[PDB]
């Protein structure tokens, strides 16, 4: 048997049996990514102290201002 | 019977029972017997499906199974007992309920079964189980229907056992649980008639045992009511002493004049009156269980005891009241 | 009439099927199904399933994988301290029934030998659909209860 | 003062009965109790055939089933010398692998769901959910696949299987980094791992640990670049090695692992031979369902290898892969019969929750469920 | 009195929180919370209410009735009578008191009481050791929780609540102090114990943490204590820190400004986010938590208060 | 108690592969 | 100058070449205890004799491994201890010589093992450097 | 082998293979002092006790067969030492080399009956806490003798009777012709 | 050594503007509001859950479900009593029982699958010659009582004709392997 | 005071509130369905003395812009001895 399982009508030989099974597409799949690319693109050290000393600088002189209102 | 095994939990008995009372504090006793020697228990409940869970086990794969019916209405009870050869029957209550009074629940129930299976030709033997002293004229409604129970079910049935069972003791009992969980009101137990009631407990497993020791017996125990008495004639005073060895607690009893305790009991005794709302099972002070326990007839006569059925009681100290440790 | 009270085993039932926390005696691989039907995907917090770490307080166990001879006690002593109102489910051929290790030694024939069981979840490694189906066939179960109309007899 | 710390948090570790000899908080001594979960596999597969035998393996690690089913394989085919072909390799390795990341992701997420973070275990159960659409598609169980049979492997892909691998390795990295971004940089993480369980190599050797818990107190030691057992000597991937040893090592191993394992994959997926499935030895690998019926002799085969068996000739082998736990070997004594014989399971977990006794002394009794994650253990190899 | 329309509504509200709890939590996970039950799992809260009332003791044991049957009373009733002073819009206070946040600090420091006679009940020297550690965690980030309070104080005239949300007309406390709002929010997740706080709260050792006897109504009690705890120590992040009930008073035409609307909103930012850092961090252990309450969250608590004093002493804003 | 605490520093974070990246 | 094994527990030595001439002059000594006529003392004495040559020869550790291509010289040194232990064990029960009856059946299966199964290849030799 | 030269010749006594795994089946006296051997010497590094498999000939006159892996980590090598104890010898025993073998001897002991010489804490570590009979012998019966457990009215505890179960069905698919 | 390795771990962020840097990230969390973020990016993600009732988890026609006895389309059971199934499977599930039928050809008087005791591995399904047992893909067949999911001899199992437009359809997809 | 009365209610309410609590469960459901840990101690009287100067912070927190400047340095005298004691706390090592 084994060659009237695979027919392909034709192909006088044994060989060239039809042989379609699962496998990658010609030309393989995309590159995959494994690395890990976690991106750092936030606020920096700086920029975040800056953005909180900040608020603290005017903040706090706007809770002064508004103890001056409430008084 | 038509036994082929070796044990059980796999063997057969050719006992293909119906236990009618399973799903109770006797029953579970008796059908892990029934269904540890191997053989069928046709368990028949009366309502919550919950009820005997706790017997699916205990019985291999269809050596128990639970089946539904109606206490009141026939063509079920011949439902249950359709392919049956043993039907024991354990139902019965220690308290009036709106619905089914003491003789709808004690009498005219095992005169309904008996019935109902002397039509079923084919029931070998039929256990009728009441409570020891349950002769008539006894105080407790509960005995004199327990006593027309069996001379109703030898009459309508003859060579129909009769076992006697006096008050029993074991896990999840009504004589040993109510007075734990009343000792929870700080070692307050209030033993009625000041303990001069002379009864005889017995470990359930033993009454159990008698139950089926008088269906694997021969054509004997047939229509012979025995009175499985136990060990140890006790009073309830000296009854409640053993609880006290097992839960750790001091003895503080009281002594309770009975006119004082039937009237501690007169409420819950409105049962047939307060319909909109069911009462919650007096547990402890039961007006009927205290008609029975002011006469000291629950002591074993010459009638046939354990002896005749080749067994021997347990004591009521140690394990057969383990139990109460669950309360220490 | 009669109607009040099968409206109020209506709301018993609907609140024990809406609500119910299971023990999950997850021994073996049926606990990683279990996961799988207790993740993101078949969720069993949108049935109400919690998966609770003690016996104390729930409503089922869903004993999955081998139940060994040696953690039968442990597992019946866990059964013994639910609320009354508990089930059981068996998930998994090794928990419902003998399974695979049905004449091994150590592995008791069922849980069933164990503790008293309301729904076995079939298949061996089930589904992790199959385990909510087999809860929600407890959640039926429930449906069937009609707890009130029993205690009014 | 002895304690009896049990399964925390049941169906994550599920018959865990540790018995805690405390100072305190401090652990002294921690003595495992196992049993709770000896089925009779060690016993059972003396009684059934070789092929009957194979379900028992997905049964042993219930985490990573195919690890185990290519660790028997193996050793039914260093007796048998039945040569399986390229196709049945390349399989055999891309759900090995693919088991190595269905472990990882729970082995990390149970751990760190033991640790508290709630989130992680989730998301690689979404994860492994996705990964069980390929075991549960190329042999038919989501969890037990008896798919890596004696010679080769049961039955061939479906036709859409490496599409969809491959769709779901170009969307794994990112898991991997969420559940990295989630945990690695956590300092209520760190704290809770670092230094935590260290493992000295001597300490890793000599209690046979032979995993990622060889890798972690840096033992360079993968039994894929010790001892390749299939394409793996064809398949490029770094072997993650950790330098400290503490349990913030072996999840930055497993975690790393996670993305060579993909690689593994990814590579597996981009050569894939198109070859036979089977060994074309009809008599170690029952014939197709369409030739048994056709062909007299395959027929003939179909039957005595269904019934009787192989009878792999007479030896005693050690084949040991390297299984997400570890270095899982089945010590497979065989006796000429078609039965094994004593067919022993060497199972990490069992030499790894050996190391709980000396990894957790004298860490904080809340760190007994921490050494317990890292260990990866389950108890059906156990 | 009006005191059931302070205890009916918070009682709907731990409920819900339950439920919300689950379901943000599970949203988080990527995965729908209880959702069957009601429409949307509404009605959940309703059924595992419902259920814990209806299931059977597992021992009536009702002789031990004054101990421990009335503490978990006595924690709920604390968790409950410090809502009186929280003011949910101007005027809106049940009892302004003039010394408003003392009393809140003393109604935590019988919460202690709660926690630890609610455990010393529970006869278990695992389960006692365990309320006595949850006890003593709770007590020291209440320093913390203090000195916070201190600095929030020093910028506010009094310890009026009504007033300390009234003094942020001009600026919400968290703008300048955000570092303060970051260490309240870190303390009251360690005050109550549900946070990434909760090793006393692992999973498993919370139930076996608290009592012995729990017959359903201690287990709810417990929670429903904790998720008013909760309630309440995120709306005291949005009293002081937060505006109370002020908005961001660019007094929009489409938005006619309701007060307890707006304190309703911020209190559930501050639930939303007691949720979202349950499900995204892992837990403390207990011994890196004490740990943290002392050698991190006092001194950059008492630096706050010299920071927030200074600031406001030099240049004259007090 | 003078059990070793779990000290929560040590070196940083540098993946270290074997040595078998590109020729073995 | 090494910073550090990759092994955990393994702690760099810097007298590495110091203490290994030490343990394989201790391990030369040592080793003449055993009869000479055992395949044991002619290993020992040849390969701790090649190991202390180039030990003495070369002077970095990095020279010690290069040309004595056996890992690292920490390593190196454990296994030249735990080689003392040996001798000094051997010379306890001793285990030399064959007694008369000495059956010993050498057995050999020479099946083939299929490739594609665990089979410990050689792995990489000291052209590693 | 390298092995087969430096070890004393008396320590590798009966046996020795050559092919599927070498094994050096030793006596049981020679065993421990064989497995320090092997460990502890530079040229044979082994350090690493994989497994220790009991094995069970019923046929044979030294029933068990205690076969000791052994992986080298360093020569990436493995040697399977094996010995030969019957059911009342007792075995040395190698934790003391590699502390692995703790629980694999426990196992050993609880399968097969193997006592372990100087093993400190050699406790039934698999099967049940009652449990009398080894199972993993030959002669001891698939199901087991008393190990069925169930509930019963000993409330709270499962018992163990006489077992009983739908009889294993045990297939003599083994054919002539080998 | 822990604490010389201490200093240099220590000695190694010791310049200005790094110590700022690691200072800001322990200062206000760095780490953990890179945990928040992603989380709060799942939050509002769509959720990957399923209403199971409704709809169910995607499968594969080799999935292995309830076990079926096929029969062949002019009726006449598959399942000539072989015994291949009975002898291939692992927990011995199968008990079988053969008669030749007064038609002559054989068949099975018992064919009873214990559930319970099945591995649900499909080895029944590539063991039988005729495919006259396949595993259909129910799966969802929980049932109240043991007794039950032992399936009956030929009776239960023959409940695949309901399933054999399903089991017909997984063959004809599946044969090609 | 005058609005301490309200609360003085709320206690007795809430009793009430969680006395109903405790009896809805108590009615329905009928029938038929280590020596010493001295750090705990040590953690007591460590809160117990920073309680005592968060109540001595109460009043100057509240009094600020009485005390101009001197109130303030005083306090900050206070504080810098509380921060003696609680650097030899935390150098002694009792915060663990
Ligand atoms: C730390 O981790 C944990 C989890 O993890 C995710 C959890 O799940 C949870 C959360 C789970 C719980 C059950 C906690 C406790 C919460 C509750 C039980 C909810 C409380 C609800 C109520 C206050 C309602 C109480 C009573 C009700 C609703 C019924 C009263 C009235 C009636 C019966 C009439 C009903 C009739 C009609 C028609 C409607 C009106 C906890 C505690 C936990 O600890
Ligand atoms: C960028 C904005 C950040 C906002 C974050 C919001 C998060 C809120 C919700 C909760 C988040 C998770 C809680 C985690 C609890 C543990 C936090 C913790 O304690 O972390 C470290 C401490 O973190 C904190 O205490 C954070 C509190 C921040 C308060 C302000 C810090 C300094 C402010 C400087 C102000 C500058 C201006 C002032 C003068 C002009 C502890 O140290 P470690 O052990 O992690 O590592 C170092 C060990 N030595
Ligand atoms: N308990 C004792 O101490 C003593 C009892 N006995 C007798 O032993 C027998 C069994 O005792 P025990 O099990 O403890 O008794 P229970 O009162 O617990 O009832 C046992 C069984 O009787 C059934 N039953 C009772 N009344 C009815 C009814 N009206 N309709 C239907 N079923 C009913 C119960 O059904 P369900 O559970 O659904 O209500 C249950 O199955 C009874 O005859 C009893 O009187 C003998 C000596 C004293
Ligand atoms: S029944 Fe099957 S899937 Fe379930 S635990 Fe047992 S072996 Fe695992
Ligand atoms: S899948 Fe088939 S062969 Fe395997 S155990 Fe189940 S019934 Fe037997
Ligand atoms: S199901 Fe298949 S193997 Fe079983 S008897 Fe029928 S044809 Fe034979």
């Amino acid at each position: 048997t084994e060659a009237m399982i695979r027919n392909k009508p034709g192909m006088a030989s044994v060989k060239d049996m039809p042989l379609l099974q699962d496998g990658p597409p010609p030309g393989g799949f995309a590159p995959v990514r494994y690395a890990r690319r976690i991106s750092n693109t936030g606020p920096s050290a700086m920029a975040m102290f800056l953005a909180v000393s900040g608020a603290f600088a005017w903040g706090m002189y706007q809770v002064g201002q508004g103890n001056k209102i409430r008084r | 019977l038509a036994r082929k095994g070796t044990g059980g939990r796999s063997s057969v008995s050719g006992i293909v029972a119906t236990v009618f009372g399973a799903t109770g504090f006797l029953g579970r006793y008796l059908v892990q017997q029934l269904a540890k020697m191997g053989s069928q228990v046709l368990v028949p409940f009366r309502g919550s499906e919950d009820s005997p869970r706790h017997l699916k086990l205990m019985g291999d794969l269809g050596q128990v199974v639970p089946m539904k019916f109606d206490p009141r209405d026939e063509d079920s009870i011949k439902a249950v007992m359709a392919k049956a050869n043993v039907v024991i029957n354990l139902i019965g209550r220690e308290y009036e309920t709106r619905n089914f009074s003491f003789e709808d629940a004690n009498h005219h129930i095992a005169e309904k079964l008996a019935l109902v299976a002397k039509e079923h030709g084919g029931i070998m033997r039929y256990i009728q189980v009441s409570c020891l002293g349950a002769s008539v004229s006894s105080p407790s409604r509960m005995l004199r229907a327990k006593a027309a129970a069996e001379e109703a079910v030898l009459n309508a049935l003859p060579e129909a056992t009769i076992m006697r069972p006096a008050t029993m003791i074991g896990t999840e009992d009504r004589i040993l649980n109510p007075w734990s969980m009343f000792v929870k009101k700080y070692g307050f137990l209030p033993l009625i008639g000041g303990g001069t009631t002379k009864f005889q407990p017995v470990y359930v497993v033993d009454v159990a045992a008698a139950i089926v020791a008088a269906l694997k017996d021969d054509g004997s125990s047939m229509g012979k009511t025995y009175e499985l008495g136990g060990p140890d004639v006790f009073t309830t005073h000296e009854l409640a002493e053993i609880m006290y060895d097992m839960i750790r607690e001091w003895p503080r009893y009281v002594k309770l004049p009975f006119p004082i305790a039937k009237a501690m009991a007169a409420p819950r005794d409105f049962m047939v009156n307060k319909v909109p709302f069911p009462l919650p099972s007096p547990q402890i002070f039961n007006l009927d269980q205290i008609n029975a326990l002011t006469t000291d007839t629950l002591v074993s006569d010459n009638a046939l005891k354990f002896q005749d059925l080749d067994l021997v009681p347990h004591k009521l100290k140690g394990y057969p009241v383990e139990f109460l440790i669950q309360y220490r | 009439a009669e109607f009040v009270i099968s409206k109020v085993d209506d709301l018993m039932n609907w609140a024990r099927t809406g609500s119910i926390w299971p023990m999950t005696f997850g021994l073996a691989c049926c606990a990683v199904e279990m996961m799988h039907t207790g993740a993101a995907r078949y969720d069993l917090d949108r049935f109400g399933i919690i998966f609770r770490p003690s016996p104390r307080q729930s409503d089922c166990m869903i004993v999955a994988g081998t139940l060994t001879n040696k953690m039968a006690p442990a597992l019946r002593k866990v059964y013994d301290q639910m609320p009354e109102p508990r089930w059981v489910i068996s998930m998994g051929s090794c928990a419902n029934g003998g399974g695979y290790y049905h004449y091994s030694y150590s592995v008791v024939r069922g849980c069933d030998r164990i503790v008293p069981v309301d729904i076995y979840v079939p298949g061996c490694p089930p589904t992790a659909e199959a385990l909510l189906y087999g809860l929600l066939q407890l959640q039926k179960k429930i449906n069937r209860r009609k707890d009130f109309l029993h205690w009014w007899n | 003062f002895t304690l009896n710390f049990g399964p925390q948090h049941p169906a994550a570790h599920g018959v865990l009965r540790l018995v805690l000899e405390m100072n305190g908080e401090v652990v002294e001594r921690a003595e495992p109790h196992i049993g709770l979960l000896h089925r009779g596999t060690e016993k059972l597969i003396e009684y059934k055939t070789y092929l009957q035998a194979l379900p028992y393996f997905d049964r042993s690690d219930y985490v990573s089933m195919m690890a185990q089913e290519h660790a028997y394989s193996l050793a039914v085919e260093k007796l048998l010398n039945c040569e399986v072909p390229l196709r049945a390799q390349y399989i055999r390795v891309l759900f090995c692998e693919i088991t190595r990341i269905l472990n990882h992701l729970l082995a990390l997420t149970t751990h760190a769901m033991d640790v508290g973070a709630l989130t992680p275990f989730l998301w690689a159960f979404e994860e492994r959910e996705k990964l069980l659409e390929f075991y549960e598609r190329v042999s038919g169980a989501r969890m037990h696949a008896s798919f890596i049979r004696p010679g080769g492997v049961a039955q061939d892909l479906p036709l859409g299987l490496c599409r969809d691998i491959d769709s779901f390795t170009q969307q794994f990295a990112s898991r991997i980094d969420e559940l990295e971004e989630m945990l690695t940089g956590n300092r209520i993480w760190k704290q809770r791992l670092v230094d935590i369980g260290t493992v000295t190599a001597q300490q890793a050797k000599d209690w046979g640990f032979s995993g990622v818990m060889l890798r972690g107190p840096g033992v360079c030691w993968d039994l894929r670049r010790a001892a390749p057992y299939d394409v793996y000597d064809q398949l490029d991937f770094d072997v993650p090695v950790g330098t400290r040893g503490d349990c913030y090592d072996r999840y930055c191993i497993r975690i790393e692992e996670m993305r060579q394992s993909l690689r593994i994959i990814v590579q597996c997926l981009n050569q894939m031979p198109s070859g036979m499935i089977k060994a074309d030895d009809r008599k170690l690998c029952p014939p197709s369902r369409c030739r048994m019926k056709l062909s007299m002799e395959s027929s003939i085969h179909h039957f005595e290898l269904y019934t009787e068996g192989f009878s792999v000739p007479a030896s005693s082998t050690y084949t040991a892969v390297e299984a997400p736990k570890g270095e899982f070997g089945v010590f497979l004594v065989s006796n000429g019969s078609n039965r094994p014989y004593r067919c022993k399971i060497r199972a990490p977990g069992f030499a790894h929750l050996q190391g709980l006794d000396f990894m957790s002394k004298h860490h904080m009794l809340a760190d007994v469920v921490t050494i317990i994650g890292t260990q990866d253990i389950v108890f059906g190899e156990v | 009195a009006e005191i059931l329309g302070i205890i009916l509504p918070l009682l709907l509200g731990v409920a819900f929180l339950v439920l919300a709890e689950r379901k943000v939590m599970a949203f988080v996970q990527r995965r729908k919370g209880p959702d069957v039950v009601g429409s949307f799992g509404l009605l959940q809260p309703l059924a595992d209410g419902l259920k814990l009332i209806l299931k059977e003791p597992i021992s009536p044991s009702s002789a031990n009735f004054f101990l421990f049957r009335m503490a978990p009373v006595a924690t709920f009733m604390l968790s409950l009578v410090a809502w009186a002073v929280v003011p949910f819009d101007y005027g809106m206070v049940l009892s302004d008191l003039n010394i408003g946040l003392l009393y809140l600090f003393a109604i935590s420091s019988l919460g202690v009481y709660g926690i630890i006679i609610a455990g010393w009940s529970s006869n278990s020297k695992y389960a006692f050791l365990g309320a006595l550690r949850s006890a003593a965690q709770m007590v020291s980030y209440e320093v913390s929780i203090g000195l916070i309070l201190i600095t929030v104080l020093i910028c506010v005239g009094s310890c009026n609540l009504s007033e300390i949300v009234m003094a942020q007309k001009q600026i919400w406390f968290g703008i300048p102090l955000f570092p303060v709002l970051v260490m309240f929010f870190i303390s009251c997740l360690a005050e109550t114990n549900r946070a990434p706080f909760d090793l006393p709260e692992a999973e498993a050792e919370l139930v076996a943490g608290y009592n012995v006897e729990y017959s359903s109504m201690g287990f709810a009690l417990f929670f429903l204590g904790e998720y008013a705890n909760m309630i309440l120590m995120s709306g005291l992040c949005t009293l002081f820190f937060l505006g109370g009930w002020l908005p961001i008073l660019d007094l929009p035409i489409f938005k006619k400004i309701p007060g307890s609307i707006w304190f309703s909103i911020k209190v559930l930012f501050f639930l939303f986010l007691y949720i979202w850092v349950r499900a995204a961090f892992p837990r403390y252990r207990y011994d890196q938590l004490m740990g943290l309450g002392w050698k991190v969250f006092l001194p950059l608590s008492l630096a706050w208060v010299v920071s927030v004093s200074g600031l406001l002493v030099t240049f004259q804003w007090l | 108690a003078a059990a070793a605490a779990a000290a929560a520093a040590a070196a940083a974070a540098a993946a270290a592969a074997a040595a078998a990246a590109a020729a073995a | 100058v090494k910073q550090t094994t990759g092994i955990v527990g393994l702690d760099v030595v810097p007298n590495a070449r110091a203490v290994l001439i030490d343990l394989y002059s201790k391990t030369l000594k040592e080793i003449q205890a055993v009869p000479e006529d055992e395949g044991y003392r002619k290993a020992v004495e040849s390969f701790t004799r090649q190991r202390l040559n180039v030990c003495k020869e070369e002077e970095d550790w990095e020279m010690i491994e290069k040309r004595l291509g056996c890992g690292q010289v920490e390593e190196l040194i454990e296994e030249a201890r735990d080689e003392l232990t040996l001798i000094g064990k051997m010379i306890e029960w001793d285990p030399w010589g064959v007694p008369d009856d000495y059956e010993c059946e050498v057995i050999e299966n020479d099946a083939p093992i299929p490739k594609h199964v665990p089979q410990h290849r050689p792995g990489p030799l000291p052209e590693q450097f | 082998k390298y092995s087969w030269e430096t070890l004393p010749k008396k320590w590798v006594k009966k046996m020795e293979r050559s092919e599927h795994g070498n094994r050096f089946d030793t006596n049981t006296d020679y065993l421990f002092q064989l497995l320090c051997f092997l460990k502890l010497h530079t040229y044979t590094r082994v350090q690493v006790l994989i497994d220790i498999c009991g094995v069970d000939y019923p046929s044979r006159k030294r029933r068990f067969e205690v076969v000791y892996n052994l992986l080298s980590t360093r020569y990436n090598s493995r040697i399977r030492v094996q010995t030969s104890a019957d059911e009342v010898t007792r075995i040395s025993s190698v934790v003391s080399l590699f502390p692995s073998a703790g629980w694999w001897e426990r196992e050993v002991w609880d399968m097969f009956g193997v006592s372990f010489i100087n093993h400190p804490d050699l406790r039934r570590i698999l099967t049940d806490y009652g449990f009398e009979g080894h199972p993993l012998r030959k002669d001891f019966p698939l199901s087991g003798y008393v190990q069925v457990r169930y509930d019963d009215p000993e409330k709270r505890v499962v018992s163990e009777p006489i077992e009983m179960t739908q009889e294993f069905r045990y297939f003599d698919f083994a054919s002539p012709w080998e | 050594d822990d604490e010389e390795a201490e200093q240099l771990a220590k000695e190694i962020s010791k310049d200005w503007s790094t110590v700022f840097e690691r200072s800001m990230n322990t200062l206000f969390l760095t780490e953990m509001v890179r945990g928040l973020s992603l989380t709060l990016k799942y939050f509002f993600d769509p959720k990957v859950t399923i209403n199971y009732p409704f709809e169910k988890g995607p499968l594969s026609p080799r999935f292995r479900g309830e076990h079926a006895l096929r029969r062949y389309p002019t009726g006449e059971e598959r399942c000539i009593a072989c015994k291949l199934c009975e002898a291939v499977c692992p927990a011995q599930a199968i008990t079988i029982e053969a008669e030749e039928r007064e038609d002559g050809s054989r068949r099975t008087t018992r064919y009873d699958i214990d559930m319970t005791k099945c591995i649900y591995c499909g080895f029944c399904q590539e063991a039988c010659p005729v495919d006259a047992i396949v595993e259909g893909p129910n799966f969802e067949f929980a049932t109240e009582t043991h007794e039950e999911l032992l399936y009956d001899k030929e009776k239960l199992l023959e409940n695949g004709d309901r399933w054999e437009t399903e089991i017909a359809e997984n063959l004809r997809s599946e044969s090609l392997y | 005071m005058l609005e301490f009365a309200p609360i003085f209610i709320y206690l007795v309410i809430s009793l009430l509130v969680s006395l109903i609590l405790l009896g809805v469960p108590f009615l329905f459901a009928s029938n038929s369905s280590s020596r010493f840990d001295i750090r705990f101690y040590l953690v007591s009287i460590l809160f117990l003395i920073f309680d005592l100067e968060v109540t001595f912070f109460f009043p100057w927190a509240v009094s600020l812009n009485k005390i101009d400047l001197f109130g303030f340095w005083s306090m900050m005298a206070f504080l810098f001895i509380l921060t003696i004691g609680f650097l030899y706390e935390w150098k002694r090592g009792a915060l663990d």
